[PDB]
């Protein structure tokens, strides 16, 4: 019967960035937009519902107002293509397009989305000149929480102090900041790495005290 | 504005031998004056194939797979001429109402498993 493909069921893309999701349908003809109807939707939020060849946009959700829009340009060639404007985490999940034009049918892709610790911002503060005792300090956002290692050019492990919080920007994002304090000569390099945890769901097994055997 | 269920795909195990015939059915409460009922089938490496439909265009399905209505209007059947080895695996259905409002249902996967004879 009348079937929607997709291309990619998966998309990866970078935080911050905007992405395009496509859903294709068969188009033998031209486009007769008075009955197509094409519909996008996450988590059961709306996010493009396209009727009678006009996008209602009463239905959208709040979360989608002024970033999202369907290309109606591809829609003539048989490509309903969705793009997103300033992805955040929240936008990260399943998404669901459905089309209808003589026939009716829907599809799932897979969007992941991933915000690395890789804008890092460092200071550099003498505390004590004649001890020469430096202050470094590294910050940088993303998900999940990440831990800061310290070490010397010599590799040697260092131990500094971190503190993880709430970024205020955007919710869910952890805002990572490590301070150490240490005494040092000129020109001397120091790093700090940002490890960063799985971003995957962990996985746990249940044990149960059985009864003492005899 | 009434809320209703999504759609029930049984048998959640269904075992036949090949050559014969394997039919799911599809239930659901329909307060829609258009609408659409289509099955899938959900492979591994995220492959969806939509097999049949409701109503029927002709389209280019592989006739091997059909979905037809019910006198009762409510459960429809997803039918399977001489199962192969390879139609194994997990399928769904799900519904399309256009006609009151826009939304979307999907019933849970349900294993076909096919025998040798
Ligand atoms: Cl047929």
């Amino acid at each position: 019967a009348f079937t929607v493909t997709v291309p990619k069921d998966l998309y990866v893309v970078e935080y911050g960035s905007n992405m395009t999701i496509e859903c294709k349908f068969p188009v033998e003809k031209q486009l007769d937009l008075a009955a197509l109807i094409v519909y996008w939707e996450m988590e059961d939020k709306n996010i493009i519902q396209f009727v009678h060849g006009e996008e209602d946009l009463k239905v959208q959700h709040s979360s989608y107002r002024q970033r999202a829009r369907l290309l109606k340009d591809q829609l003539s060639l048989g490509n309903a293509a969705l793009q997103i404007t300033d992805v955040k985490l929240q936008d990260a999940g399943v998404y669901r397009c459905m089309i209808s034009y003589g026939g009716a049918d829907y599809k799932r892709i897979t969007v992941k989305v991933n915000a690395p610790y890789n804008k890092i911002n460092q200071r550099i503060l003498v505390v004590d000149p004649v001890t020469s005792e430096h202050e470094l300090t590294c910050q940088a956002e993303g998900y999940p929480k990440a831990e800061v290692i310290w070490t010397s050019s010599d590799h040697q492990v260092l131990s500094g102090k971190t503190t993880t919080t709430n970024s205020k920007r955007e919710e869910k994002l952890f805002n990572v900041t490590s301070t150490l304090r240490i005494n040092t000569t000129t020109n001397e390099i120091f790093y700090c790495t940002f490890r960063r945890l799985d971003p995957e769901e962990n996985h746990t097994a249940e044990l149960v005290i059985p009864e003492l055997p005899l | 504005d009434r809320p209703w269920n999504p759609p029930t795909f049984s048998p959640a195990l269904l075992v036949v031998t090949e050559g014969d015939n394997a039919t799911f059915t599809c239930s659901f409460s329909n307060t829609s004056e258009s609408f659409h009922v289509v099955w899938h089938r959900e492979s591994p490496s995220g492959q969806t194939d939509t097999l049949a439909a409701f109503p029927e265009d002709r389209p280019g399905q592989d006739a091997r797979f059909r979905v037809t209505q019910l006198p009762n209007g409510r459960d429809f059947h997803m039918s399977v001429v001489r199962a192969r080895r390879n139609d194994s695996g997990t399928y769904v259905c799900g519904v399309i109402s256009l006609a009151p409002k826009i939304q979307i249902k999907e019933s849970l996967r349900a294993e076909l498993r096919v025998t040798e004879r």
